[PDB]
């Protein structure tokens, strides 16, 4: 807006470009650390600050926003394990009380 | 591709590449030969007709006025061979000569553009 | 689909408005047995749960129809088409018994407390 | 049918009435004695009015479907359609094959079908349906909240309508609105389109419009970030 | 199909089949409703059971089976056994009290009947409180809840009929509804009328100036305690909100919520802040006296913002003593090894 | 129980319009239907393919995220002798 420049858009056409390359992490980054991973970008900066080689991406808020919008409708979207069992995206905020 | 008018037979450029990836019914279809045998043609006024037959059986093919025929009274026509001039529907070639055929038709028909 | 109901219209019918579907059992008839999964209208439904026919026809003046009706109303089983005799023709066209209500000035006999 | 002097026969529990003293019948609303099932009472002459219609389960609305859905043993309908599938001609067997599709997956793996009926509406998070201070004092909230209020008001007015006393027409009337409402948050426009009051004849984005939409969720989950 | 028509037809049809006669039918029903009351109460008297209990059991027997008790009100009255027990004592009531039982039900029915018949009355009424911000069906429904309210208080002894009576009891229910639900951010009835008066006043002011009144006129014309700050405030509350989801700029595909920034969330800059700040504040906190440093560290950084109430047993003199002496040695050595100077804020 | 089939040819649009993972199908056909069905049936989207696995913000199935190389370790001959010494130490008493 006013004084902070606002990020550039990473379009599908651009995603594929990376998809085509073996840019695995570089694409994850663009989808996590750089734009939607709330907890990720934070630990990301700080890590960079302490000269820490950036951390491994946490779940993107795009994902979490989705699951919940999806929960808003009857549907239940639950991630699973090696063996079909739960795993947790919403780090500790969904269990109750 | 093309526009309904007199006799516009094929489809060029991207329009075609769309008609190809998406299995579609060409503007000017070309009736393929479901049977591999020999050719026979007829005279009467309204509609033409090409018949493919083997010692086993024969099949009648309705070729209206606009259809310019590539085959002649006399020789063999493999399954899924062009018996009309122009475009071919992949589904039909699939059924007739097989997938191996369609697959090979699709690729080459695409590169043509 | 899963529930064999009119896939698209029996739903719309009972869902948003009052068109009833007899769920388990309903002994009394429409003319035929209880419709296990069939649906019916308010009207006919109404005719059921309270009693076959409702007819409230209330007389114009105080002495003409108030007498015709009263004489034959209290204990007398009134057959269908009971032709009450005074304004026009008070027509009671249905079943079993009858219950009249008030009585002004003419003659008082056999009425309630 | 009006009975004046009913008598006592104790095979089944005493039906109807006694001469004049004992009256076992229910008062004058709902009472099932024999095949005839309603009983009105006129203490004038001993007159036990006994209407004839009987216990007919009549329902409309998700109530009726909820029931229907619980009662079904998919296994039965699975085997029933199996036979209907291969044996009769193409007309009713074709319908049965499309109807066996859904029933199979239900049973196969995943979850069972009584859940399609809604009696507990999940509410989307709060910060996801903000209420924000804009300019001058203008505020800004996700369209979802006008829809949520819709349902809550209706749901409440329903409860209080049941409690206060219940004239049929009005209760359905509401239950209708209620239904419609439950659609609104989930998906708007499939059946009519809800509007914020005179200002914008705009479909309040439904949770659906959120996921799909002109520019929705999985949608812009791929346009870019 | 479309929802207004169906209900309109729905009750209009039933009124069409059962309007209530001017005097007779309304009198009749009325009389029965009251006798119900007198009945239920006298039933309460002889059974020791609360008139609320007597009321709900006669309701179940006349309005609906176990089905209506179980889903509407969760479960405290056993669907079968409970209500039945209650009906049994009602039967036991000899000739004298049994009469009240029989009356109560019949009265309960009549009630519903009167309510059914006077539904056109509501809709005719509710018809005019249309454009207030409530859906016609919502409006009729509240108004309906209003007519039921009237039914509870009408005294047939006092000759006036239910028409004029329902009118009031309905108009009150509607107006309330309009004031309680119409807005996203609730506004009390007084503020409401307040807003109407403000509007109306702005109307008479538009009448001649040719100048949409500065908030000067509105104050004057309004009355006793009206001032500019008051009017600017009310109309600020009068503006309903805006749709967070609204077409923005070239309406092509713009949605208003992607543009608002976020405040609680520590933009990276702040997470780095709390990292060094806490690590350096934690280093200083250790190599010190835990007597008055932790006191002011915990009293200030752990709970809430009390010199005296700050230190445990040791009075104020040792507080100010170590507070100001340790706080300055800490500051002056931090002046040496400049780490804090560059105001983290 | 011979499963007799018939080779079918469908358009690139449709080929994708209907596929294993509903995730991918939710992305372009009818998010509305795609889900409805994927739901009813209790669909376990095994993530393979980049579209579906990108929405997750998960590493891509194709590329350096290859099950063939996701796991590979490196060594210095110095750390090689160090680990075997750890094994030598395993000899008890
Ligand atoms: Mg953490
Ligand atoms: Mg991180
Ligand atoms: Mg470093
Ligand atoms: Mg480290
Ligand atoms: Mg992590
Ligand atoms: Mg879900
Ligand atoms: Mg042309
Ligand atoms: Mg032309
Ligand atoms: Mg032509
Ligand atoms: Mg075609
Ligand atoms: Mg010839
Ligand atoms: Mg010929
Ligand atoms: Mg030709
Ligand atoms: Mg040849
Ligand atoms: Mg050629
Ligand atoms: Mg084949
Ligand atoms: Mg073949
Ligand atoms: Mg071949
Ligand atoms: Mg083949
Ligand atoms: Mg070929
Ligand atoms: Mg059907
Ligand atoms: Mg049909
Ligand atoms: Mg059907
Ligand atoms: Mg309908
Ligand atoms: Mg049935
Ligand atoms: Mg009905
Ligand atoms: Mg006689
Ligand atoms: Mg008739
Ligand atoms: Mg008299
Ligand atoms: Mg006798
Ligand atoms: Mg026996
Ligand atoms: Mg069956
Ligand atoms: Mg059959
Ligand atoms: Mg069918
Ligand atoms: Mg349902
Ligand atoms: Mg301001
Ligand atoms: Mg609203
Ligand atoms: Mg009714
Ligand atoms: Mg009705
Ligand atoms: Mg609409
Ligand atoms: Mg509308
Ligand atoms: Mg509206
Ligand atoms: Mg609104
Ligand atoms: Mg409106
Ligand atoms: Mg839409
Ligand atoms: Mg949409
Ligand atoms: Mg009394
Ligand atoms: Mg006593
Ligand atoms: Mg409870
Ligand atoms: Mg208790
Ligand atoms: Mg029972
Ligand atoms: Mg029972
Ligand atoms: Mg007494
Ligand atoms: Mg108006
Ligand atoms: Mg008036
Ligand atoms: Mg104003
Ligand atoms: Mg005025
Ligand atoms: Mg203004
Ligand atoms: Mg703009
Ligand atoms: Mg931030
Ligand atoms: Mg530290
Ligand atoms: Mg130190
Ligand atoms: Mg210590
Ligand atoms: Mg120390
Ligand atoms: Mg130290
Ligand atoms: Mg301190
Ligand atoms: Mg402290
Ligand atoms: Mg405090
Ligand atoms: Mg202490
Ligand atoms: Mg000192
Ligand atoms: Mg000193
Ligand atoms: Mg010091
Ligand atoms: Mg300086
Ligand atoms: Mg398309
Ligand atoms: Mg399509
Ligand atoms: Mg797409
Ligand atoms: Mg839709
Ligand atoms: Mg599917
Ligand atoms: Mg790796
Ligand atoms: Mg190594
Ligand atoms: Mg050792
Ligand atoms: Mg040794
Ligand atoms: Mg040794």
């Amino acid at each position: 807006g006013k004084a902070q420049f606002g990020g550039q858009r990473f379009g599908e056409m651009e995603v594929w470009a990376l998809e085509a390359y073996g840019a695995a992490h570089t694409l994850q980054e663009m989808l996590t650390l750089k734009s939607d991973d709330i907890e990720g970008r934070n630990a990301a900066y700080e890590a960079i600050i302490k000269g820490e080689d950036v951390p491994e991406p946490s779940v993107p808020e795009s994902f979490r926003v989705l699951v919940k919008e999806l929960q808003a409708l009857a549907l239940d979207v639950q991630t699973l394990d090696e063996k079909d069992n739960p795993v947790d995206i919403f780090e500790g905020l969904a269990s109750k009380r | 591709t093309g526009g309904v008018a007199g006799a516009a037979d094929i489809t060029q450029g991207l329009p075609r590449v769309i008609e190809l990836f998406e299995a579609r019914r060409p503007k000017a279809k070309a009736v393929i030969s479901e049977i591999d045998g020999v050719v026979r043609i007829e005279e009467t006024e309204e509609k033409l007709s090409v018949f493919v037959e083997s010692e086993g059986f024969s099949k009648e093919y309705k070729l209206p006025k606009e259809a310019r025929l590539l085959v002649k009274d006399g020789d063999y026509v493999e399954a899924g061979q062009p018996l009309t001039r122009g475009a071919i529907d992949p589904h039909q070639l699939l059924e007739a000569k097989g997938p191996e055929a369609v697959e090979r038709y699709l690729v080459e028909e695409i590169q043509k553009v | 689909t899963l529930l064999d109901l009119s896939a698209t219209e029996l739903e719309q019918v009972l869902y948003f408005s009052k068109y009833i579907v007899l769920d388990p059992k309903g002994a009394i008839l429409n003319g035929v047995p209880v419709e296990k999964r069939q649906l019916l209208t308010d009207e006919e439904y109404r005719e059921l749960r309270y009693g076959k026919q409702e007819t409230y026809p209330l007389p114009p003046g105080v002495d003409a129809l108030v007498k015709d009706g009263e004489e034959v109303v209290k204990g007398q089983e009134l057959a269908p088409g009971v032709v009450s005799r005074l304004d026009g023709v008070a027509l009671y066209r249905f079943p079993r018994r009858v219950r009249v209500e008030y009585v002004k000035k003419e003659r008082a006999g056999l009425r309630l407390p | 049918k009006a009975r004046v002097y009913p008598f006592e026969d104790d095979v089944e529990v005493s039906t109807g009435d006694r001469v004049a003293p004992g009256d076992v019948l229910a008062d004058g609303g709902k009472v099932k004695s024999d095949v005839y099932g309603r009983v009105e009472v006129d203490l004038v002459r001993n007159v036990v009015r006994v209407v004839e219609s009987y216990d007919i389960d009549a329902r409309m609305g998700a109530e009726a479907i909820q029931q229907l859905l619980k009662e079904l043993d998919l296994e039965a309908l699975e085997k029933e359609l199996l036979e209907e599938m291969k044996h009769p001609s193409r007309a009713r067997r074709a319908k049965a094959r499309k109807r066996l599709e859904v029933v199979r997956a239900f049973l196969d793996s995943g979850n069972r079908p009584e859940w399609m009926i809604l009696e507990a509406v999940p509410v989307l998070p709060p910060d996801l349906r903000p209420m924000v201070q804009v300019d001058g004092g203008r505020f800004a909230t996700s369209d979802l909240n006008d829809l949520y209020r819709r349902l809550i008001n209706r749901n409440n007015r329903l409860k209080k309508l049941l409690a206060q006393g219940a004239p049929e027409i009005i209760i359905r009337n509401e239950k209708r609105m209620l239904q419609e409402a439950v659609d609104a948050l989930l998906d708007n426009g499939r059946r009519g389109a809800p509007v914020t009051n005179p200002g914008s004849d705009r479909p309040l984005r439904s949770l659906t419009d959120i996921l799909s939409g002109k520019q929705g969720r999985f949608r812009q989950n791929l346009l870019g970030k | 199909k479309i929802s207004t028509s169906d209900p309109v037809r729905q009750y209009l049809h039933e009124i069409g089949q059962v309007p209530l006669l001017t005097l007779e039918e309304e009198v009749e029903l009325a009389r029965k409703v009251e006798e119900g009351m007198e009945a239920i109460k006298k039933l309460s008297e002889i059974t020791g059971l609360d008139p609320d209990l007597i009321r709900e059991v006669v309701r179940a027997k006349i309005l609906g089976s176990a089905r209506v008790r179980h889903i509407p009100g969760l479960k405290e009255t056993l669907d079968p056994k409970t209500v039945e027990e209650i009906d049994q004592k009602l039967k036991s009531l000899p000739k004298e009290h049994k009469r009240y039982l029989h009356i109560a039900r019949e009265g309960e029915a009549a009630r519903q009947h009167l309510i059914e018949a006077n539904l056109r009355l509501v809709v005719s009424i509710a018809k005019k409180y249309t454009g207030r911000g409530l859906s016609f069906l919502d409006l009729i429904q509240e108004g309906n809840q209003g007519l039921i309210r009237a039914v509870e208080k009408f005294e047939y002894k006092r000759r006036f009929k239910f028409s004029t009576y329902a009118t009031w009891w309905i108009r009150q229910a509607i107006n309330r509804a309009i004031a309680d639900q119409a807005r996203t951010i609730r506004i009390p009835v007084h503020m409401v009328e307040t807003i109407n008066k403000l509007s109306r006043t702005a109307r008479q002011l538009q009448q001649e100036l040719g100048r949409e009144p500065t908030y000067e006129e509105i104050a004057e014309a309004m009355g006793p305690g009206w001032d500019a700050k008051r009017v600017e405030e009310t109309l600020k509350i009068a503006q309903e909100p805006v749709s967070l989801e609204t077409p923005i700029g070239d309406e092509k595909d713009s949605f208003y919520g992607d543009f608002i920034p976020d405040e609680h969330l520590p933009s990276p800059v702040d997470a780095a802040t709390q990292s060094l700040l806490s690590e350096e504040l934690e280093k200083a906190l250790s190599k010190l006296s835990e007597r008055e440093a932790m006191v002011l560290k915990l009293r200030k950084g752990l709970i809430d913002g009390e010199e005296v109430g700050a230190f445990f047993g040791v009075t104020r003199e040792r507080i100010r003593q170590i507070e100001n002496k340790a706080l300055r040695k800490l500051k002056y050595h931090e002046s040496r090894t400049r780490k804090l100077r560059d105001f983290l804020d | 129980t011979p499963v007799a089939w018939k080779p079918l040819l469908m358009g690139v649009t449709k080929s994708a319009l209907s596929t294993k993972s509903w995730l991918s199908a939710a992305s372009f056909q009818n998010t509305t239907h795609v889900l409805t069905e994927a739901a009813i049936a209790g669909k376990k989207d095994e993530l393979i393919g980049l579209k579906e696995n990108v929405i997750l913000g998960r590493l891509i199935p194709a590329g350096t995220g290859s099950d063939f190389v996701r796991f590979t370790q490196v060594v210095d001959q110095k750390t090689l002798k160090a680990i075997e010494e750890a094994r030598k130490e395993a000899v008890e008493a």
